[PDB]
């Protein structure tokens, strides 16, 4: 009974990944006691904005003292990591259901903590606060009590008036790199003693876009559906994205210019419920790697070895000029996709074009 | 209506304060001094209350009309100062003024102030009504020959020995902004308590102060070398000048070049400038521009300005400055079809 | 809000079903602007909101008719979009849904009307559906939309679509000759420049619009043969820029159509123009211009506040470069 | 109606949610049961169906299985929605707000009949903040014998503290043909008259939702004859039901202009949905290219066109067929950019006429 | 923080507003005091600092001086912001709107402690119309013993009637090489380690203002934990040295993909905004296109580059320049649709590399 997204939910400032400089920043102030009345955390959704906001409030109210290194056992620490704390008021300005509570709580700030030292106010995406409850925050920020502190979050810092930005100590949480999540996922899986294939992890690392929460959530599904193993054949299938062989044959079908085979692979593929957008993407990247390898034969990645002999063959046999056309055809085809009458169709047509405009041999006529 | 110059006011004011004083013109300093001269003479009388009401479509009409429809019960007299609109009185205003003009008497001094009225706006019921009771003071900025003379006069009363070359330097910078020339003279007096405003001294302080109009960017941008325009453009972000206000300064002069370059064989450059009413020395510079910018260059510069105009209004924060740099570069070098 | 004559044949069968029971509790009317879409909905509800109807119309006395003439009524519900915004809310809908869930105050039929269903929030669509699925006995609905395709397929399935067909042109012109005295040739142009809507056609004249439109064709007639397209600046640069740009577009279309030998032309008003135009401009050149005029008209309507002057000056000068030999005109994107 | 009658009774009756069905089955078959499951996805894609089968697989008298027998009392009762140990909560209901709140504040830790006490919460993101915490608290201290099956169209609106405690399954909308194929199967087994183009029009109309697909199929049965006929289907939706899209394509490709502009006009007179017209044309242009690749591509009700369709296939260059498709696609994007939707369509088709090999040329 | 700790305490501590400091000093030293002073200029250039020193010079117990002693009670209190005769008003504050309005309607004509009652108004252009007139009125009938020191980033937004009654001083943003010299000095007096490149990456960052440079450096310290290193400073401050933006184009037109990819991986390790890099390249190729028609195309900071650009401008055909400008143009548009942004760039260059004029790829 444990899905990685919860079993690895950061407990310490050390456990969080890669955003060194925002952790260091909060480390200093939690040591030196340099607490600002308002902390703004910006960045895409999925990055630990709320997550890092907790570990701050976890060191603000902790019974061990204002610490940058909270103790995971004190009643305050446990209750914070569980969403429920007397003073930690978590408001989702983005909720259609909590509009009144959002408005009321902000019009009635509780100046004296009941248990914890500070009366923390975690608010996700404040640029979406009703104009009514927005002014309440203004009035409380200009002159805030010593006990109350704010922890603002946002997806778009620009929709926030300069009158607010200037009143908070802003922090930009950057997204995570692919092989920074991949490397993380491998490590976590290595520590849980769970099998895996490296090309499966890259797919999971791409799957979530810079969102480690989601990467884990994604890795738990993969485990449940691959019965104990995070295998490409269990993963590739959640995303509906083709195994590098399924995808690789399509690319070959296209280049040999045999149409039946292509539509056949597309039909056989439809059977296992693809994500039509994805079938285009993998083919593009595959074409991309072949282009690189024609420059530096050392280009291929490590798990590519299964398809290494085929990738390498195309590489020396197919003119880069041609490879540029196939990549263009397929991309342009991706631009089209939402306008195509049907997703599956956009993909078929994009391919039938590559076939009709094939450089070495093309569809004929009288 | 004794029509007179700012200098002539103090002498007239001595004979007798009139019913109304209209201060019509564009000079900030001139308007203020005349205004101060009237009031200083009034408050001497017993004119305790002073009032000011600004006329323009939308800024509280029924209040203006009624505020003067009331007399003076125990005869505390107040100055009424009507501030005319920036454009000048429209068809409707001429009436509201007329209604006010009928609110006068010896114990209610009216002072109207705005820029110069057009010969048309001057036939208007309101204007012709005061035409026998009032005095008109023409507050307007000095011609090219007397701008230096005015600076010398103004400086001499500030107890300043302003050299002729220096005087000219001050004139070529801030040309026409009398408020600036006066401040400048006063600042220059703090710098050299001495009093002796020699060319070297004045020159150093003027160049050191480093102030530039959006126009100096354009004036430079007129086929003048990019170096200084790029300099001024990156020195225009240091005075706190919005991008948008720059684009509409470039546009106005750019579209003007478009129409003019278009009219070669339509009418010799000469009469055309008069026709557009901006040729005010800018002529030789405007024509210098016209002579090396091709019909097509001018066009390309219009597309860029347009993208920028949209880029600045579609993402509403896409760092237009970059494009302004790129734009300033097109007005000096021959472009391509890429 | 004026009852036009062509609204009758349709109004006839629409009551003929509300009298014999065949009435559809949800009605979606599609019609061009100024086709009297307005008046048909209102005219139909007055028939159903009568306590003592006289056959085909009301009495004028009864509580319904009176509170009807007084506008304010406990069974008539106007679902106009939220004042200020260009869309409708999920809220307004829910509050009228439950408003009908309780007995009719006058004991009879209850009616609802929408200004334009194609302007509502996606959530607002679904929120409306459930009620049409659970129809409160003897209630009535009236949807209305210029474009019924941009409407949710699952929604337009619950209602009965009724096409409010622009009247035959011969009838629309005669009706028009009465409301304004102008050459029939002009009259037809207005009609065609309104998709057949006689109401909008009529309105084309009432400002000084038409005169404003005549100014445009004169400017165009000068420029076409001369090349100086930048002369249109005075004719186009105005707050009415978009309505004008569209005008300029219809002329462009027509010239394009003539190259393909298309019989029908919108601007019958000035065939001499569309001709010369088509003569001096290749079907490609025309395509090119048609678009820029098209996309530029849109940035004027959409973007909050660009320079009407700059943009257009740019459109204009740009048009002239397409006209120059050797230039590679644009191709649509995505 | 069809929707209720054809509700999945086994995982095998489930259409295209493979990745989810494979994982749930593996877990069920190996006795690996988590305390909470989350099913997300759009409308009518199968969230409740799958949640219901899972509850069924968990309480089947036969044992914990990925294949509920379907005939035991627990299975029948769950099916009827009258099973004492399957507590259904609807967070989206304005009427059951108190019951929603109370049931969640009073979890029944011991099943009364089945081996598990199951809670199924619809649109769980619409719960009050009060209930969220009630739920969180229970998910933090996992009562055994109690399982939570959550469903939602908006996982993100959910507190990450809760989302993190569930096994999340993302259901996908469905491809057209995938729905088309199911509709058919239902109408065959149900002995109801049906045509090919109807099932197409019906599937495409239901955007990826089998739920709606059937609800439309049901209104086609009521509106038309008790027959799912093309005539009825395109009577609800608003399809021309005419060869217009095709003849337009035929004209366009001969560079007939006069007739292309003519057709557009007649078309306009019948109040067509201009975007719908372009979509048909694109679809036609596509099948053609498929026919040019493997001549068996002309489908089911498209037998009506067969001759005409194939004639184009053999007479027009595929290279060109792509060109027309492209030009029209583009047209669809710029369609709302156009001053008027029709002029948008004219802009496009005249465009394909000009950029026509052996077509309109320029002059003085 | 550094900003508050290093606030100017004497005119000599002020960085670069010489023309202003010389005039204020001359006036102060000769007992020539005007009734109102206006300080304009952008952000963090020293307006409030100078206004504060002036108030200090005016009320120093030592006498009216251009060199406040800094140790008398009046000087210390002004410093602390707790001086009874220095009334600070913030027109830009949403919270002090009433106090702003009241204080201006009730000027205190007689100082309680110092020889002058001083009012310092921040962002004076943001005052209500009501207060403007209150102020005007006071500036028209100049209370003695009362001085007004106004500050603003937008003098023009001010009524000309008021602006005309002040002695106006225009503060300039600061020169980058002006800020750097001052940063270099502060750190030294603080014994805080620093690399010469680091201070520049900061001087550039703070746009023309010290106030900002200081807070940026304060942040830099906390992240470099004690030191001010180019790496910690390049951690927040988007960097330029790591940018192959010109060395990528060189590498491009030179044809050594080996280098071209090495550059891209290098760039990647630094976390670049891939589209910006394509902008830098497209904005460079365009300028090299310009140096070929007129040599006067070399800019205000083109200097380091100069030789590198000038070499391209002569050794690369204009046709080929257009070709590369186009290839990168297209690759920019294709970017967001690529399977991965880096991939787009990598492939975009591979395209330039495949369609290169000299030395294009080989094939057997
Ligand atoms: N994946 C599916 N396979 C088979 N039938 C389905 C599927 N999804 C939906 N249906 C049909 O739609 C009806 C409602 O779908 P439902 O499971 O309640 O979806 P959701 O919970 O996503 O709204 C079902 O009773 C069934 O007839
Ligand atoms: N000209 C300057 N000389 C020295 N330090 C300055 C200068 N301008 C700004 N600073 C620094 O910036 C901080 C804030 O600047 P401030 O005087 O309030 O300027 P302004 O009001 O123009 O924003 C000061 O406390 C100081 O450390
Ligand atoms: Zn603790
Ligand atoms: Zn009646
Ligand atoms: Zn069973
Ligand atoms: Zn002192």
């Amino acid at each position: 009974y444990q899905v990685l997204a919860r079993k690895w939910r950061p407990q310490t400032f050390a456990d969080v990944v890669g955003q060194e400089h925002v952790l260091t920043a909060l480390a200093n102030g939690l040591s030196l006691g340099r607490i600002h009345h308002a902390y703004l955390f910006s960045g895409t959704r999925g990055v630990g904005k709320t997550s890092i906001a907790r570990l701050l409030a976890k060191g603000l109210n902790c019974e061990t003292g204002i610490t940058a290194t909270p103790c995971g056992v004190c009643d305050n620490c446990r209750e914070i990591e569980q969403g429920r704390f007397v003073d930690l008021i978590e408001i989702d300005a983005a909720s259609r259901t909590k509009v009144e509570d959002t408005r009321d709580l902000l019009d009635n700030v509780q100046y004296a903590p009941a248990r914890g030292r500070f009366k923390v106010y975690l608010i996700d995406e404040v640029h979406m606060l009703s104009r009514h409850s927005f002014n309440a925050l203004l009035k409380t920020l200009e002159e805030p009590p010593e006990h109350v502190k704010f922890l603002l979050a946002t997806t778009d810092p620009q929709k926030l008036p300069v009158t607010i930005l200037s009143r908070c100590l802003q922090f930009h949480l950057k997204a995570l790199d692919v092989e920074q999540i991949r490397h993380q996922l491998e490590h976590i899986l290595n520590e849980e003693h769970i099998a895996h294939e490296p090309r499966a992890l890259q797919l999971l690392a791409r799957a979530a876009e810079g969102s480690l929460r989601d990467a884990l959530s994604l890795t738990d599904q993969a485990i449940a559906s691959g019965d104990g193993q995070v295998s490409t054949q269990a993963v590739s299938a959640m995303l509906g994205t083709l195994d590098d062989d399924q995808a690789l044959s399509l690319v070959e079908a296209m280049v040999e210019a045999n149409g039946e085979r292509v539509m056949a692979l597309i039909n056989e593929a439809a059977a296992r419920g693809i994500e039509w957008e994805a079938l285009l993407v993998e083919m593009l990247g595959l074409l991309h790697r072949i282009a690189m390898v024609q420059l530096s034969p050392a280009a291929l990645g490590n798990d590519m070895a299964a398809i290494e002999l085929r990738m390498r063959e195309l590489a020396r046999t197919i003119p880069p000029t041609d490879i540029q056309l196939y990549y263009q055809t397929l991309l342009i085809g991706r631009k089209e996709l939402p306008y195509a009458p049907d997703r599956r169709m956009g993909v078929e047509m994009t391919l039938l074009r590559a076939l009709a405009f094939h450089p070495r041999m093309p569809l004929p006529e009288p | 209506m004794i029509r007179l110059y700012p200098e002539q006011l103090r002498a007239q004011l001595n004979e007798g304060l009139r019913a109304a004083y209209l201060l019509l013109g564009n000079d900030p300093l001139l308007l203020q001094e005349s205004q101060d001269a009237v009031r200083q003479v009034a408050a001497a009388q017993g004119f305790e209350e002073h009032h000011t009401f600004s006329i323009d479509p939308n800024t509280d009409w029924n209040a203006i009309f009624s505020l003067c429809q009331a007399m003076s019960l125990f005869a505390s007299r107040q100055t009424l100062l009507l501030l005319l609109p920036e454009n000048g009185p429209n068809a409707a205003i001429n009436e509201q003024l007329l209604t006010l003009t009928g609110l006068l008497h010896d114990d209610l001094l009216l002072i109207v102030r705005g820029n110069k009225l057009s010969k048309a706006q001057e036939n208007a019921a309101w204007f012709t009504a005061l035409a026998n009771r009032s005095v008109q003071v023409t507050c307007q900025t000095p011609e090219q020959a007397q701008l230096p003379r005015w600076v010398a006069a103004r400086a001499k009363q500030l107890n300043l020995e302003l050299d002729d070359a220096a005087n000219q330097v001050l004139c070529y910078c801030y040309e026409g902004n009398l408020l600036a020339l006066a401040q400048a003279l006063e600042r220059l007096s703090l710098l050299w308590p001495d009093g002796k405003l020699t060319l070297p001294r004045v020159e150093q302080a003027v160049n050191d102060a480093a102030h530039f109009t959006p126009f100096h960017w354009v004036d430079a941008l007129l086929m003048g070398k990019s170096k200084r325009a790029l300099h001024i453009l990156q020195q225009l972000r240091l005075e706190g000048s919005e991008p948008v206000i720059l684009l509409r300064t470039l546009q106005r002069e750019l579209l003007l070049l478009v129409n003019l370059k278009r009219q070669s064989a339509h009418t010799p450059l000469r009469a055309l400038f008069d026709k557009h009413r901006v040729w005010q020395n800018r002529r030789g510079m405007m024509g210098e521009a016209l002579n090396r910018l091709s019909q097509t260059q001018l066009r390309q510069a219009v597309q860029l300005l347009t993208r920028t105009e949209l880029t600045l209004k579609q993402d509403y924060g896409q760092s237009v400055w970059a494009e302004l740099e790129g734009l300033s570069l097109l007005l000096c070098h021959k472009p391509l079809a890429d | 809000m004026r009852w036009y004559p062509w609204l009758r044949p349709d109004f006839e069968k629409l009551v003929a079903s509300y009298q014999a029971g065949r009435g559809h509790h949800a009605l979606l009317i599609q019609a061009l602007p100024g086709m009297g879409d307005d008046a048909l909905i209102y005219a139909l509800s007055r028939y159903l909101l009568c306590q003592q109807p006289q056959g085909h119309k009301s009495c004028g006395h009864c509580r319904g008719c009176q509170l009807m003439q007084a506008g304010t009524h406990p069974d008539y519900y106007t679902l106009a979009p939220e004042k200020g915004k260009n869309t409708l809310g999920v809220d307004a809908v829910r509050e009228v849904t439950e408003k009908l869930n309780e007995h009719a105050r006058l004991g009879g039929a209850k009616v609802v009307w929408v200004t334009d269903a194609a302007l509502l929030t996606d959530a607002a669509a679904n929120a409306l559906l459930k009620t049409l699925e659970e129809p409160p006995a003897e209630t009535w609905f009236f949807l209305a939309t210029r474009e019924p395709e941009r409407l949710l397929a699952t929604l337009r399935s619950r209602c009965r679509l009724h096409y409010l067909a622009p009247p035959p042109e011969q009838y629309a012109v005669t009706w028009l000759s009465r409301e304004v005295t102008m050459s029939q040739d002009a009259l037809l142009a207005a009609l065609r420049l309104s998709a057949g809507s006689p109401g909008a056609a009529l309105a084309l004249f009432q400002g000084d619009n038409w005169q404003a439109r005549e100014t445009l064709c004169q400017a165009l007639a000068y420029s076409v043969p001369s090349g100086d397209w930048y002369s249109l600046l005075a004719a186009l640069n105005h707050e009415q820029a978009p309505a004008r740009l569209h005008w300029l577009a219809t002329l462009l279309m027509d010239a394009l159509k003539r190259h393909h030998g298309a019989a029908q032309v919108t601007n019958v008003d000035v065939p001499g123009l569309v001709a010369e135009l088509a003569n001096h401009l290749s079907p490609s050149r025309l395509q090119a211009i048609l678009g820029d005029v098209c996309h530029i008209r849109e940035q004027l309507m959409s973007v909050t506040g660009i320079n009407r002057e700059l943009l257009i000056t740019d459109l204009l000068l740009r048009i002239e470069h397409y006209l120059q030999p050797g230039v590679v005109l644009p191709v649509p994107h995505l």
